[PDB]
């Protein structure tokens, strides 16, 4: 009798047992644990080498077991109908918390109880960095361990005290420790290895913004170019028909095709074929970013429109022409600003971003300082027409309009195609 | 539209930063009233609950802190008593009597 | 041909289309091939070389064979940077020296790779002596201008020669379709 | 553009090569200040790097 | 082991440092537990100025 060892069930009698769903399912003990919970009784696990074994009475279960883990661990168990009635109560942890002065004070109190010494400015900067980490302006990040780690780094860089300078140094060091890839990209851009036009205007090309998959927190401009040729309506995205474009990118080409069709109908179809391709190969597409960038580049190629190359363009677009939000807008904006600063700010560089992402704009101190100084210009747009108007610097409607230029370009391409078919049936 | 700095400015301003802050510890599951209410209901009712959230958020630490401040009637002393050299059963005794 | 090479043919097709539109399409088919089989392609090297060869074939343009051409190209016509530019330049210089330098051999390389040019002592000595000529280009037009030794624009231009070649090919194609529907 | 030898010349010139060099040992992670700073932070803080 | 010794767990006061090519690290960075253990990343530049 004295050899029965007490497990988690025995020690949690009359209280609460806390388990991890992913670890519970990893060991394969879910069935036996579920049966024990159903019966309310359980016996200690016995070795198969027992000749007769002890006649252990089942141990009554009077606890409240609580499973803690990521949801993905729970869609591995929620399909079981027996799991539903056992766990009638679902406690879901919000990925973000409301960015309010009460929440900032609560975070400061939590950090003080954690053992760190904070100042008002240090707490303010921690609150701001948590908001930026959540990617939303009015929602802080709920991952308290990440903020605790950043606070630890700030304490180390500041001798224990969490002043504003110390936390700023900690954030700068965290950015710089993974900055090697961006440093190499900036060196290549400066040396001319990767040529990006951040000054002047060019036709059929635009500085699309991408976020590297190897580290989905570093943005960098990608020189997308579009070329318009007469022919069939099919739109070519050369970087997709090589094994790189994803399923999400599949929707993008059809979306631009539908918008280009429905928006411009004075022939039965689009008399042009559009070839979309970035200059580089680090842009293996997974997602609907760029978007608006591809659309404005294709429209400029169709209408022979010199787009302002100093303004980067990002943001997904629909077949209606409305510009949709994209993730990691801060990373894209900061990357383009870094590239422009490497080549030197001319007081006109900027980023074309959707107005939907305006609630996600948590740009760093340097970018906001540049915007205040007038060296950088953040543009918010709703529809692709506004973005192309900003790029070309003129209105769509009216004479010398962008829409009439695109229509004239399409008409010229149709005339050349009909000349070709005229020579065909001669 | 050309956004201005004021519309883009998001960092909360600082009017004094040279002094330490002294704030009381926050309640567990602060800013997460949904989960706190779920735990309150599961504790009052005795139901089995489960915590769901993004990884590396502090769910375990916050849950432990919240459960520490809880107060329940002292559990009875549960222990195995052998009815024989082969038969052993479960015995329930008042707390502290084992 | 590799996956990286797959987008290369589309890139040249797009550039050849968008750059030369006086018919509804390109009235020619271009057959790209190396004479040898040790060139199993993995990457976008050559590039500009393929483009200038195709353009010379279209326009009946005798390219200077003493100048090697390397470097990727985009559908805009800008010449892209490539890796191991030093190895390519040194190999071509070695081949030219084996057959004897005539004082005009050289390599057409993108100006983007100028920051990667770390040529050996012999190549730099030959360049100083004038026996070798390293050329740096930005767009394919410059490279083909160097190859053909004449300007794109103006009369007796390269662009007008390519346009005339495309026009002749279109005339022959329309003669074929004329005989087709007769 | 026809590059000249001066633009192509990249080897640093030598004005004297017949004498031995006597230089102090360089600091660890020389020319790699990013990694050196990362190790400094990880050592001061005791974090795992 | 028939019964084995009742060894007390050994306290860990060390600072582990992992050294290797990145490709070895994309075999481990996906683990969410690896992130908070190794808060400091020391990246070695392939080139020096
Ligand atoms: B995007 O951010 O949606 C963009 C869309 C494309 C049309 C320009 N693509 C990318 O940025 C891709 C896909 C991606 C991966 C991970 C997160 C988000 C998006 N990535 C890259 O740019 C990339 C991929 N591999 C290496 C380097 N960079
Ligand atoms: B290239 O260097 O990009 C070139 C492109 C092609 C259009 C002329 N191809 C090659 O040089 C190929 C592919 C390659 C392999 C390894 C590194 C870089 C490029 N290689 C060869 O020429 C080759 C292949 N097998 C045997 C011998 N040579």
């Amino acid at each position: 009798v004295s050899l029965i060892r007490p497990g988690a069930v025995h020690r949690a009698q009359g209280g609460y047992l806390i388990l991890d769903a992913l670890s519970l399912k990893r060991e394969g003990t879910w069935e036996a644990f579920k049966r024990a919970l159903r019966n309310g009784q359980v016996e200690p696990v016995t070795e198969p080498q027992a000749p007769a074994g002890l006649e252990v009475e089942p141990f009554p279960i009077q606890m409240q077991v609580i499973l803690v883990g990521t949801p993905e661990a729970f869609e591995g168990l929620e399909e079981d109908p027996a799991f539903s009635e056992l766990f009638r109560i679902r406690a879901e942890f919000s990925p973000t918390l409301p960015a309010s002065p009460e929440n900032c004070t609560a975070l400061g109190g939590w950090l003080l109880a954690q053992g760190f010494q904070l100042t008002q400015g240090g707490l303010t900067r921690l609150y701001d960095e948590a908001r930026r980490m959540a990617e939303q302006r009015d929602r802080m990040d709920a991952r308290l361990v990440e903020i605790r780690a950043l606070a630890e780094e700030a304490a180390v860089l500041g001798g224990g005290l969490l002043t504003a300078e110390s936390v700023e140094q900690a954030i700068a060091a965290r950015e710089h420790r993974s900055f090697l890839s961006e440093e190499e990209f900036l060196r290549a851009v400066q040396e001319g290895v990767i040529r990006l036009r951040t000054t002047g205007r060019a036709v059929g090309e635009v500085n699309s913004l991408v976020v590297v998959e190897a580290a989905p927190y570093w943005g960098r401009p990608a020189r997308l170019t579009a070329r318009a040729a007469p022919g069939r309506d099919h739109l070519i995205s050369i970087d997709r028909e090589a094994g790189l474009g994803g399923q999400i990118f599949h929707k993008a080409v059809l979306t631009l095709a539908g918008y280009l069709r429905s928006r411009y109908i004075e022939h039965g179809s689009l008399p042009v074929t559009i070839s979309l391709a970035f200059e580089q190969n680090y842009v293996s597409i997974e997602g609907d970013s760029a978007g608006l960038a591809e659309l404005v580049a294709a429209l400029s190629a169709i209408g022979n429109l010199p787009l302002r190359q100093d303004l980067a363009v990002t943001g997904a677009v629909d077949q209606t022409g409305k510009v949709l939000a994209v993730g990691a807008i801060n990373a894209k904006v900061e990357g383009f600003f870094r590239v422009c600063k490497a080549l030197g700010l001319s007081g006109t560089q900027g980023v074309i971003l959707p107005e939907a992402n305006l609630a996600n704009l948590t740009l760093r101190a340097e970018v906001l300082e540049a915007v205040r100084a007038g060296q950088f210009h953040i543009y918010a747009v709703e529809t692709a027409e506004q973005a192309l108007e900003i790029l070309a610097g003129a209105r769509m409607e009216g004479f010398r309009g962008l829409q009439e230029k695109i229509r004239a370009g399409l008409e010229a391409f149709a005339r050349l195609e009909e000349g070709h078919d005229k020579e065909d049936r001669e | 539209m050309r956004l201005s700095y004021e519309a883009l400015e998001w960092r909360t301003p600082i009017e004094n930063s040279t002094e330490p802050v002294s704030l009381p510890p926050p309640p567990p599951f602060f800013g997460q009233e949904r989960a706190r209410e779920a735990l309150e209901l599961a504790i009052r009712g005795g139901f089995h609950a489960y915590l769901v959230g993004p990884p590396s958020l502090g769910k375990h630490e916050a849950l432990l802190a919240y459960l520490s401040t809880q107060s329940v009637e002292t559990p009875p002393d549960l222990l195995y008593v052998p009815l024989s050299e082969r038969k052993v059963a479960v015995l329930t005794l008042p707390s502290g009597q084992e």
